[PDB]
């Protein structure tokens, strides 16, 4: 019909399928790239995780050993 | 016949992975007699297929171009506003 | 899938045989016996059937395959299964 | 088994190659091993001791069973394939056309005129076909399921209707 | 089998007492899974009812639009950052491993997540990459507007639907957003 | 290679069966005899199946024998055994439940459908 | 009830005085009008039943059975007139007379206010049924099927007669309305144990209870289609109706006498469903299906809860229409291939596409697809039986799994697959056959829109 | 609630009319698949109006 | 985390039990602890129909976000700041719970040393 | 069919075996009745318990779906062995090994789900704190009683 | 191996008949003998909108407005969420704001 079959050879293509495929593949990568720039915390973490050993006995209210 | 078959002389194993198989069988005294029947899969538009990373990166060239423009377009407006 | 024809089946059946190194593409004709004329043996006949199976995308049972001894017989067998009457 | 030793080896060869093709996948890889496998069969092709040849076959079968692909490739329309019997629900027997209402038969005046000729041909040939089988079947009944060809001109091969008139493989 | 795997992940989410995450995964999974099955149908139709991947290959350029949707679908399924599947799967895993839960259940959910990448590569690698392994009579055609439009709409959903839904639904939990980098 | 081990639900492959090999003049004469019976029955069926004027059913005596043999033996998991087992399960269950209700220890706060 | 009894008797003169070629037209036309007027029985009240006179009354339990009974007569004439087409004219009229006399006894059975009147009419149904089976059955074994049916029933009925006459002697009345106010509790004693068994074992045989069920597959396999329709649709329900009325005067002894019969029904339903998976005869499969479905009704009647009586009522109506439909569907095949073997004629959906839709609809109701009344009835029994003992949910749940398996297996075996090559006489479905199935399935599905009228007096 | 409740039901009622026309046979089998496809596409739009109301004011009924 | 390795594979008596803690009084070692303040009243959380699990010590930030979400419709990308404010509060609330676990751990360390010191000196 | 062509009682003598085999269209050597023990088989042949799936798919059967020929003796349990039901065809793995590996996988998984329950994962965090006495009133607490207050402190 | 001359001959004969049969399945030109851009698309979707949306919603609205909502507890709404600073339309009441925040920030 509009695409005649072939024998042992690469098939015939239309422009629209190639253009549309390329456009939507780029749209995926623009969307992924754009989101990193704005939402990099969704992948790396929004807030720092404190190191629990860097807290002083004063902060946590640990009294000295003798009393 | 509407259909036409490509000339059968053109199907050759040379320069394709089918050739490499021939030397290996040659070192053993064997030959592969169907090699030409497989040749078409390695020739013409079926040669040089992308790799896995190449496939996953399809569209990266222009998606990146649009992203660089878009952030620059955003970079302008923030500076003004 | 696009329909087949008797001449189309014969063209492709020989096409596959012409890409087999144990057959002389000049001595080949639709009526060449793979055993008497082309000099092939039982083991080569099996591989020919497998090549035709891969060509047309359907299996020929061993009970039927062993009797196909010339290219015309293969052509006739395929047409019967595909209901080709051209 | 009804199969001769020669038939058994060939069926194993075809079976072995197909399962080898499932393992390799890539055609270049399959070609390399297919030639090595053909070499193994060619090595003992001229063995003349039918006790050794029979042993070689039995061992080969055991090796195939250990090395077979658990999920071998099947042609889509072969038994077990994904399209096997897919179209049987579209195959309608030809005798169903006899029950069509006249108004249904009126839409194909030319097909149903040709159909009558075939039915006439079937009616006229039947008696000869029965006679041919009777006078060719050895006393006691047939020994094989093979049927004869027609001998005279104007005779049709015995028992032909359900072979000639069977549904197409793509009936709809 | 991917769907059964994903349904298990939804059931895990039920188990860790995250009913709404399980629901969001139902909605997001609906887009790219239905697209993968339609992308597979496009291949099966073009290869004359062939379904075995061993007899495919070399379709990356022969079927460009099917290829694009199949990569987007596989990336969405595997949880590529910021595609439809990321906005549910990524949240679920963080909730699971910052929860009071069975350690074996957690480990088996992480290993299965790794397996999701493995069998997604399997479809992409064997269907699209390499040299063609199908029969000689080439009938590859994917230019029907009905095929293109139907997959095109699901492709757009597979990109933005997760983003659109995740930003419009009201919050009904306290999402745990403080945890070690690892 | 580890030998094939055959179960009831997983039969032995023909290619792995010693009987299939070692052809004997008697086994072939047995195989040739079975084929004769099958061909005799095939001819009997075909002479009615292909008859132009036959409209109906080709009654198969093999199918008549099969249904007749299956429907005849009209009269564990088929005696007092299963009944007694289930009698004590429900009697035991309902006795405990009745005791709890009488002792007010069974919660039926909103039970008003029965 | 004379507004229904007299018209039903008038079907006899109408048939006998009809012109030769009009017996089937006239009887069917006027039996449908009687079925139309039967809807006036649905003037039911919340508190009081509809008590016409000293002889007959109607309540919410007998009304749906009465409407089912009168709807079935026109359907049996449609189902019958084909295989009787070559019958002698007089013998056609006698066959129709037997069906009319069966409706007459049945509508009086369900409305009799006196239990001994109920017994006489209850036991009178035997005569027309036995005659239909043995005279118009087509096989040798119809004679043995007649005797088994006859002597299974009388074995239980004769003890029942003694028990009823004993009860009237000591209570003074067997009027059902009177027995509601004068009933006294039944205390534990060997004498009262056997009074309980006599009062119930006649009804258990007609249900039939598992163990006493072996007469039913025999009768079905040998009966003509009309005999199978009435037997499955209505006659089995006589036992259920009798048990719903007689259990009033058996309390509280039914608390412990029910146990053996609940065990037979709970286990019996699982085994009969499993047997249906291996049946080779189509009519025999449907017969064993009824035993499985009627075992639910026995369990429901015996546990005596408001939900179990509503469920049992719905089950009897729903199973009546479904089982009758299935028998007619298997008969339509039999009239073509003249065999009852289920595996003989396969792949019929290809050759009879619309008849394959009727098969699908009938199978779905048999497996009780929501919201059909088949499920509603089945569900209510499950809900109440769960309260009776939670463990029963396992047996109830398993039975639904097996019931699905053989219902669809019967659909797949006969309608799907490849057609049988040598069977070439599958003529297109007749308008008579299509109308017959639609008259089963449409009313069955319509009742989902208003199921209260089939939920009995405890609704 | 009038627009919310009304439109959330027409979505469900709209999916059934193609079923009613086939069963009632007053349709046109010339392009039934397109008719069924069109019905979904409209039912999707009518179902967005209730959804936006929920997104906006959390409405549920 | 490492805390599991220490507890299960190491010494369990000096690692907090997540189901039972705190196992020490709130004041032990704290001179005058201030009680946490709850900005949102019970009625405000009731009228807002907050999910019960969301009715914690950050509920006032959640209410503000939900109100801004309703008012900015259809702009579903509004409320950037309000959402972050609520998220950040929930982080500090989680960090406070992290401190509780560490305090509980360190007190147990102190206890065992106390028991050891009053053991060897017995 | 005539009564002489229907099944009968268990054969006793070589001639009662010879006649039974002929009735069933079998070789007398291949004919074997079910062992006599009152179960009710009669003289019906005992055919190999093999599924219909195991028969040749390419042979031209009279019934292609059932893979049966017209007139051959049907297995007693044929309805159990149709292609829709029980299958007995050989497996690429041994039956016993399949059972060992499948059970072992399930038994091992259940063991490690128990170990996971005994040693759960969790984060180093104190219990979540809720205002207003653990939300006493919101969780349906009766207001007339005054609950013991739950007090939370800063840190 | 191959076909025997009788096997070959029979296939030749059935082949001639089969191909003639298949040729006879073709339809003649007259068969079957049946008995006796945006503007168009816009109309086609105008009718569908009217018949499949407007008429149903008219019926539903009449049903819900005048038969369903006139009965108690037929349609039940989750009551609207009220936030600090809101104003009730029914009673004109103003909801107080929340108290001053401690004002941690980052
Ligand atoms: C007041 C008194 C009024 C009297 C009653 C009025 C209603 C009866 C009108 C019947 C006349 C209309 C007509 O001509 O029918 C044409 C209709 C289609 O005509 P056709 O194009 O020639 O199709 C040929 C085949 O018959 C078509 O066969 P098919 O299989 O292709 O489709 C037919 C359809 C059978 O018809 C249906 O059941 C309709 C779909 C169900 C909804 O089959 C199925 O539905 C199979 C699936 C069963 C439904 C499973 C889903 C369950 C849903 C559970 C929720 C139920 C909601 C409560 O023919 C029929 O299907 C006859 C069935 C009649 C029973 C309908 C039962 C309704 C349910
Ligand atoms: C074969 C049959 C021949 C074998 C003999 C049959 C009789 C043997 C069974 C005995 C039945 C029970 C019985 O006889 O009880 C008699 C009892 C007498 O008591 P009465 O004097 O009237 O009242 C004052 C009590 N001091 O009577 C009563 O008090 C109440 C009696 C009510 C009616 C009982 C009817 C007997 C039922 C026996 C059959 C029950 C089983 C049916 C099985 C059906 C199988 C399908
Ligand atoms: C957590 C909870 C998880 C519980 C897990 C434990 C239960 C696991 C076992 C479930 C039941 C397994 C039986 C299912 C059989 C089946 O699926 O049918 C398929 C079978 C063949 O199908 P297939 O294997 O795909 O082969 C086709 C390709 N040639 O075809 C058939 O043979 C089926 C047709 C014949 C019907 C056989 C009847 C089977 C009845 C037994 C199953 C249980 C019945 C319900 C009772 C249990 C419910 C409590
Ligand atoms: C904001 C969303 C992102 C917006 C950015 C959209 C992406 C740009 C859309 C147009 C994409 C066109 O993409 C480009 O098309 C041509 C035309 O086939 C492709 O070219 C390919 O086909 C043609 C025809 O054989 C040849 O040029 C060449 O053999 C081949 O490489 C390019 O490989 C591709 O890079
Ligand atoms: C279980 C509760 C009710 C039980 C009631 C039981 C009473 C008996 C009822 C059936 C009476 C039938 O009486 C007679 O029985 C036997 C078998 O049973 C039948 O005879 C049939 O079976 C016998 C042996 O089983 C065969 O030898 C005989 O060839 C066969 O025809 C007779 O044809 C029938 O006339
Ligand atoms: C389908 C089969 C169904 C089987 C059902 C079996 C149910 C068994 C019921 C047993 C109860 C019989 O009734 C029970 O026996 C006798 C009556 O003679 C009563 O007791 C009476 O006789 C006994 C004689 O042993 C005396 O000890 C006692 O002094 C006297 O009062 C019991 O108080 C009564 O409870
Ligand atoms: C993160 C991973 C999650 C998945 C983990 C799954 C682990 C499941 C382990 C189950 C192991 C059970 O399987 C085990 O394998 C060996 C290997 O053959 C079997 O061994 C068997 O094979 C051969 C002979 O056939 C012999 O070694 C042995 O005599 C025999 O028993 C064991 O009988 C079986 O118990
Ligand atoms: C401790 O906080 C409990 C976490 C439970 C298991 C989570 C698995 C993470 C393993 C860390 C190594 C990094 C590999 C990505």
């Amino acid at each position: 019909a509009h695409i005649e079959p072939r024998y042992r050879q690469f098939p015939q293509l239309t422009r629209s399928q190639v253009i549309q495929a390329e456009f939507f593949s780029a749209t995926m990568w623009f969307w992924i790239l754009w989101r990193f720039w704005h939402d990099s915390d969704a992948v790396l973490g929004h807030f720092p995780y404190p190191d629990p050993s860097q807290w002083t006995d004063e902060e946590l209210g640990i009294p000295p050993d003798d009393e | 016949s509407k259909m036409e078959l490509p000339d059968y002389k053109q199907w050759k194993i040379e320069g394709t992975p089918l050739e490499t198989v021939q030397e290996k069988l040659a070192a053993r005294g064997l030959r592969d007699p169907w090699g030409r029947n497989e040749a078409w899969r390695y020739m013409g538009g079926f040669a040089n297929n992308v790799s896995f990373v190449g496939a996953l990166l399809k569209g990266f060239k222009w998606g990146f171009a649009a992203f660089v423009v878009a952030i620059g377009a955003e970079y302008y407006l923030e500076s003004q506003k | 899938a696009p329909p087949l024809t008797l001449e189309g089946i014969k063209d492709r059946v020989l096409y596959v045989l012409k890409l087999y190194d144990k057959i002389d593409p000049e001595k080949l004709s639709v009526n060449s016996h793979f055993m008497k004329d082309l000099g092939l043996d039982s083991l080569d006949q099996v591989e020919i059937i497998m090549a035709m199976e891969d060509e047309f995308g359907f299996e020929i049972p061993d009970i039927d395959a062993e009797k196909l001894m010339c290219p015309q017989e293969i052509v006739d067998y395929i047409a019967d299964k595909k209901d080709v009457y051209e | 088994a009804y199969l001769t030793h020669q038939q058994k080896v060939l069926r194993l060869y075809k079976r072995a190659l197909r399962h080898l093709e499932s393992w390799c996948i890539h055609r270049d890889k399959y070609r390399y091993f297919a030639c090595l496998l053909r070499a193994r069969f060619d090595e003992h092709k001229n063995e003349k001791d039918m006790v050794k040849a029979t042993q070689l076959l039995r061992e080969a079968e055991e090796e195939f069973w250990h090395g077979q692909h658990p999920q071998p490739y099947i042609f889509p329309e072969s038994p077990g394939g994904t399209s096997y019997e897919r179209y049987e629900c579209y195959k309608v027997p030809e005798w169903c056309l006899d029950d069509w209402h006249p108004s249904e038969k009126a839409m194909y005046p030319d097909y149903f005129a040709k159909r009558e000729q075939w039915k006439k041909l079937r009616r006229e040939s039947w008696e000869r076909e029965v006679k041919q089988l009777q006078e060719e079947t050895p006393v006691g009944g047939p020994r094989t399921e093979a049927l004869p060809p027609a001998r005279k001109q104007g005779d049709l091969p015995p028992l032909w209707w359900h072979i000639v008139t069977r549904p197409r493989e793509r009936p709809m | 089998f991917s769907t059964s795997s994903q349904l298990g992940l939804m059931m895990v989410t039920i188990g860790i007492n995250q009913p709404y995450l399980a629901f969001l995964h139902i909605c997001t999974h609906a887009f790219f899974k239905a697209m993968l099955f339609m992308c597979s149908g496009s291949i099966i139709h073009s290869l004359n009812d062939e379904q075995d991947i061993r007899k495919m290959g070399g379709l990356f350029k022969a079927m460009p639009f099917t290829t694009t949707a199949l990569i987007v679908g596989s990336l969405a399924l595997t949880g590529m950052p910021f595609l439809t599947g990321f906005y549910s799967k990524d949240l679920i895993i963080e909730a699971a491993n910052t929860s009071y839960t069975n350690a074996w259940a957690l480990l088996m959910t992480l290993i299965a997540t790794s397996f999701t990448a493995i069998y997604s590569t399997r479809i992409i690698f064997f269907a699209l990459l390499g040299q063609p392994r199908f029969p000689t009579l080439v009938n590859i055609n994917e230019n029907n507007p009905l095929l293109i439009n139907s997959i095109k709409r699901l492709l757009i959903g597979s990109l933005f639907a997760g983003y659109i839904i995740s930003n419009n639904i009201p919050p009904t939990t306290i999402p745990q957003m403080t945890m070690p980098y690892y | 290679f580890p030998k094939y081990e055959a179960s009831r639900l997983s039969s032995l492959p023909t290619t792995l069966d010693p009987a299939e090999y070692d052809i004997s003049s008697e086994t072939r004469k047995a195989q040739a005899e079975r084929l004769a019976i099958r061909s005799r029955l095939k001819r009997e069926y075909q002479l009615q199946y292909y008859d132009p004027s036959r409209r109906g059913v080709i009654e198969d005596p093999a199918l008549v024998r099969w249904t007749y043999a299956r429907s005849a033996n009209i009269y564990a998991l088929f005696g007092i055994g299963p009944l007694v087992f289930w009698y004590y399960v429900f009697k035991t269950d309902r006795d405990r439940k009745e005791k709890l209700i009488q002792e007010g220890k069974l919660d039926r706060t909103f039970n008003i459908s029965y | 009830m004379l507004k229904y009894i007299i018209p039903t008797i008038m079907l006899m003169p109408l048939t006998w005085l009809s012109k030769n070629n009009m017996i089937w037209v006239n009887s069917t036309a006027h039996s449908l009008l009687i079925s139309f007027t039967s809807l006036l029985l649905m003037n039911q009240f919340g508190d009081n039943s509809l008590n016409f006179s000293l002889l007959f009354f109607s309540d919410s339990l007998s009304t749906p059975l009465l409407i089912l009974t009168m709807w079935l007569l026109p359907l049996m004439l449609m189902a019958s007139q084909h295989h009787l087409s070559k019958e002698n004219l007089t013998r056609k009229k006698l066959f129709i007379t037997m069906l009319i006399s069966l409706q007459l006894f049945l509508i009086m059975t369900f409305t009799a206010m006196e239990l001994i009147l109920f017994y006489i009419l209850f036991e009178a149904t035997l005569v027309p049924t036995l005659i239909i089976i043995t005279r118009w059955g087509n096989q040798t074994e119809r004679l043995n099927a007649g005797l088994y049916f006859l002597f299974y029933t009388l074995a239980g009925s004769l003890p029942l007669l003694v028990a009823l006459i004993y009860i009237q002697n000591t209570v003074g009345s067997l009027n059902f309305l009177m027995l509601q106010y004068w009933v006294q509790p039944v205390h534990n004693s060997w004498s009262n144990v056997f009074m309980w068994l006599a009062c119930m074992m006649a009804f258990m045989v007609k249900m039939p209870l598992y163990g006493l069920h072996l007469w039913l597959p025999k009768a079905h396999v040998e009966a003509p289609i009309a005999g199978s329709m009435v037997l499955a649709a209505v006659l089995l329900k006589l036992g259920g109706y009798g048990m719903l009325r007689i259990t009033l005067i058996l309390n509280p002894m039914t608390d412990f006498m029910a146990y053996p019969f609940i065990m037979l029904s709970l286990w019996g339903m699982i085994m009969t469903s499993s047997i249906c998976l291996r049946q080779t005869d189509l009519k025999s499969l449907i017969a064993y299906s009824s035993v499985s479905h009627m075992a639910l009704v026995i369990v429901a009647i015996l546990i005596q809860t408001p939900w179990s009586y509503m469920g049992a009522t719905a089950l009897m109506i729903a199973h009546g229409l479904t089982s009758s439909m299935l028998f007619c569907l298997a008969n339509s095949n039999y009239e073509r291939i003249h065999s009852r073997t289920m595996i003989l004629a396969r792949g019929l959906q290809t050759l009879l596409p619309l008849m394959a839709t009727w098969w699908l609809l009938a199978s779905l109701t048999n497996l009780a697809l929501p919201p059909t009344i088949n499920l509603i009835g089945e569900l209510f029994v499950v809900m109440s039986t769960f309260s009776w003992s939670n463990i029963t949910i396992i047996l109830m749940g398993v039975n639904m799994v097996i019931t699905a398996l053989y219902s669809l297996y019967m659909l797949i075996m006969t309608q799907r697959g490849k057609y049988t090559y040598h069977i070439n006489n599958i003529s297109p479905s007749f308008t008579r056959e299509n109308a017959l199935m639609s008259l089963h399935i449409l009313p069955l599905l319509l009742l989902t829109l208003n199921p209260k009228i089939i939920l009995g007096p405890l609704y | 609630m009038n627009m919310f409740s009304s439109l959330s039901l027409v979505t469900l009622l709209l999916l059934t009319m193609p079923i009613m026309m086939m069963s009632f046979n007053t349709y046109k089998p010339s392009n039934y698949p397109l008719y069924v496809k069109t019905a979904i596409s409209y039912a999707f739009i009518t179902s967005m109006i209730p959804t936006m109301m929920f997104i906006h004011s959390g409405q549920e009924l | 985390g490492a805390h599991l390795a220490r507890r299960y594979l190491g010494d369990a008596s000096v690692e907090p039990d997540p189901l039972r803690m705190p196992t020490f009084p709130p004041d032990y070692g704290f001179p005058e602890r201030k009680e946490r303040e709850m900005v949102a009243t019970q009625q405000e959380m009731n009228d807002a129909q907050l999910v019960l699990q969301q009715r914690d010590y950050c509920a006032h930030y959640l209410i503000r976000f939900l109100k801004c979400k309703r008012d900015s419709f259809p702009n579903f990308l509004a409320c950037k700041h309000e959402r972050h404010d609520w998220d950040y509060c929930e982080h500090l609330d989680y960090v406070k719970r992290m401190k509780e676990f560490e305090r509980e751990r360190r007190l147990l360390q102190r206890k065992k040393r106390r028991e050891q010191r009053e053991a060897d000196m017995a | 069919i005539t009564k002489d062509m229907l099944p009968g009682p268990y054969p006793k003598t070589p001639e009662e075996r010879a006649a039974a085999a002929k009735k069933y269209n079998m070789r007398v050597e291949d004919y074997e009745p079910y062992p006599d023990d009152g179960t009710g088989y009669g003289d019906y042949p005992k055919l190999p318990d093999r599924s219909q799936q195991e028969r040749d798919p390419w042979y031209d059967w009279d019934h292609p779906d059932l893979r049966l020929n017209w007139g051959e003796p049907m297995h007693w349990d044929l309805d159990m062995y149709i292609r829709n039901r029980v299958d007995t065809s050989p497996t690429p793995v041994n039956w016993n090994l399949m059972c060992k590996h499948l059970f072992g996988f399930v038994a091992f998984m259940l063991f490690m789900f128990w170990v996971g329950e005994t040693y759960p994962a969790y984060q180093p965090v104190g219990p979540k704190q809720y205002p207003y006495n653990n939300l006493y009133l919101e969780r349906g607490g009766d207001p007339n009683k005054e609950p013991e207050p739950v007090v939370h402190y800063e840190i | 191996s191959g076909y025997t001359p009788e096997e070959k001959l029979r296939l030749q004969q059935l082949r001639e008949l089969r191909r003639r049969w298949l040729k006879d399945q073709e339809l003649s030109p007259r068969e079957p003998v049946l008995p006796p851009n945006v503007i168009y698309k816009t109309y086609r979707h105008s009718i569908f909108a009217f018949t499949h949306v407007l008429i149903p919603v008219w019926i539903i609205h009449y049903y819900l407005k005048y038969h369903v909502t006139t009965k108690p507890y037929t349609i039940v709404e989750k009551k609207p969420r009220i936030f600090p600073g809101d104003t009730i339309l029914e009673t004109g009441e103003v909801i107080p704001p929340m108290k001053e925040f401690p004002d941690q920030h980052h």
